[PDB]
């Protein structure tokens, strides 16, 4: 189950 | 970072992101927040990206060690998992401290207030992932309350395709599924979010359409995994 | 790490490797070295892997920032590159300190002595990559001297297919090409190393054959890039 | 030009 990756600006 | 200019901290956070130095990025953005001024949309993204990467690596390490620990059940594996767990909790506490002092109370616009409250829900969710003892229930309720306040504002103030509104609903659905033991609520929220966004896509430019459909695909991926 | 048992430090270094926590890994292995006992073959690998990963991330960050800095030619990019550079130099100095106090002087067997001297050459090579001023020449000569002593021992004491001997020759050839401005020496060393290994493969078991041919392919890849 | 990767035990 994926949350928002949110790793790249 | 008290002696560095706010603008220099922001510039160095962007450089750290390019260098994939996320611990530095987070420290620079922490320094920028502590200057006491509100954050722009771009600056909020830098803060979020920095700490998501830092805690993301900690969570991945914790899961590796927790898995090894469960397969064993000397003290070393538990001790080292505890060390990583404590470091993760410290990062979550730091972020929550920044939101509480004083990002959220100064955030009046829907875009900023929903963003910070989503962050608050996320970092309590990360605390909940490792929580066991007397406070797991209180930590879960703290996550739920932050997400719920953000949901209420986003439904009143943002269009159904707004990427912050969509990412908030995505993460709240993950909270329901993974933390709150409410998979039906998770599925219902993801479905309703997806369907209401789909019906609003006709209003968007080509670039906004790309932004929204990307996040809708993440909702769809979860629904496919959950059903 | 003075209060932790040597065996616990080794066990936690292995756990940190599984969790991809290489800074922790390096700190645990530094603590194990400082216990003062010699390191086994496996323990030497753990020490090497830990610090290669740490400095590997620092080198990659430094190259990103150095590239941005050269494209610009405020003080921020230079300042941040300098900060990363200083942190990298500190890690290299730490490793070189461990080799000098007292890993190398206690290493009598060819396998351990060549391993540590290759490490010494590598960490001086990393210092040379960022060096400019009065000591770049001395740093380069320190790398060359360590590599040369390791080469002399490996040619006397190890078969041409030994993976440590092959990886040493590979890295010394990279030193020649990238640091010493001697691309012909780099190509000659890689070719002679490859050819002498190929002629010794018939002596090896299936597993040793796989170990040696893997590193020979890295020599071949460089030769293809250089010719 | 690749050195020994040396990143995996
Ligand atoms: C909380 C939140 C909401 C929305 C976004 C976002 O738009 N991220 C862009 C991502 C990369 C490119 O497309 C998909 C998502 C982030 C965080
Ligand atoms: C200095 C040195 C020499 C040799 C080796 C080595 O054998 N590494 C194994 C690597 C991974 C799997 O195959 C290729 C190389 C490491 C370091
Ligand atoms: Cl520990
Ligand atoms: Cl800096």
């Amino acid at each position: 189950a994926g949350s928002i990756p949110g790793r790249r600006s | 970072m008290g002696s560095m200019e706010r603008a220099s901290l922001i510039q160095k956070a962007k450089l750290a992101e390019q260098a994939e130095r996320y611990e530095d990025m987070a420290a620079f953005m922490k320094g920028a927040v502590e200057k006491g001024e509100e954050l722009s949309c771009e600056e909020r993204n830098l803060l979020s990206v920095a700490y998501k990467n830092v805690v993301g690596g900690q969570r991945a390490a914790w899961r590796v060690l927790s898995s090894i620990e469960q397969k064993s059940n000397g003290p070393e594996v538990r001790e080292y998992r505890e060390k990583v767990e404590t470091e993760l909790q410290g990062v979550c506490d730091t972020v929550l401290g920044l939101l509480d002092s004083h990002l959220i109370k100064e955030a009046g616009d829907a875009e900023s207030r929903v963003f910070y409250l989503k962050m608050k829900g996320d970092y309590y969710r990360y605390l909940a992932e490792v929580a066991t003892g007397d406070d797991k229930k209180r930590i879960i309720d703290s996550a739920r309350s932050a997400y719920q306040e953000a949901m209420d504002i986003s439904k009143k103030e943002m269009p159904p395709t707004n990427p912050i509104r969509l990412g908030l609903a995505l993460n709240f659905s993950v909270f329901h599924y993974e933390i709150a033991n409410s998979p039906e609520e998770a599925i219902s929220l993801a479905k309703t979010t997806f369907d209401e966004a789909m019906a609003d896509l006709h209003t968007l430019s080509e670039d906004s359409y790309k932004d929204s459909t990307l996040i809708m695909q993440l909702l769809r991926d979860n629904l496919t995994l959950w059903t």
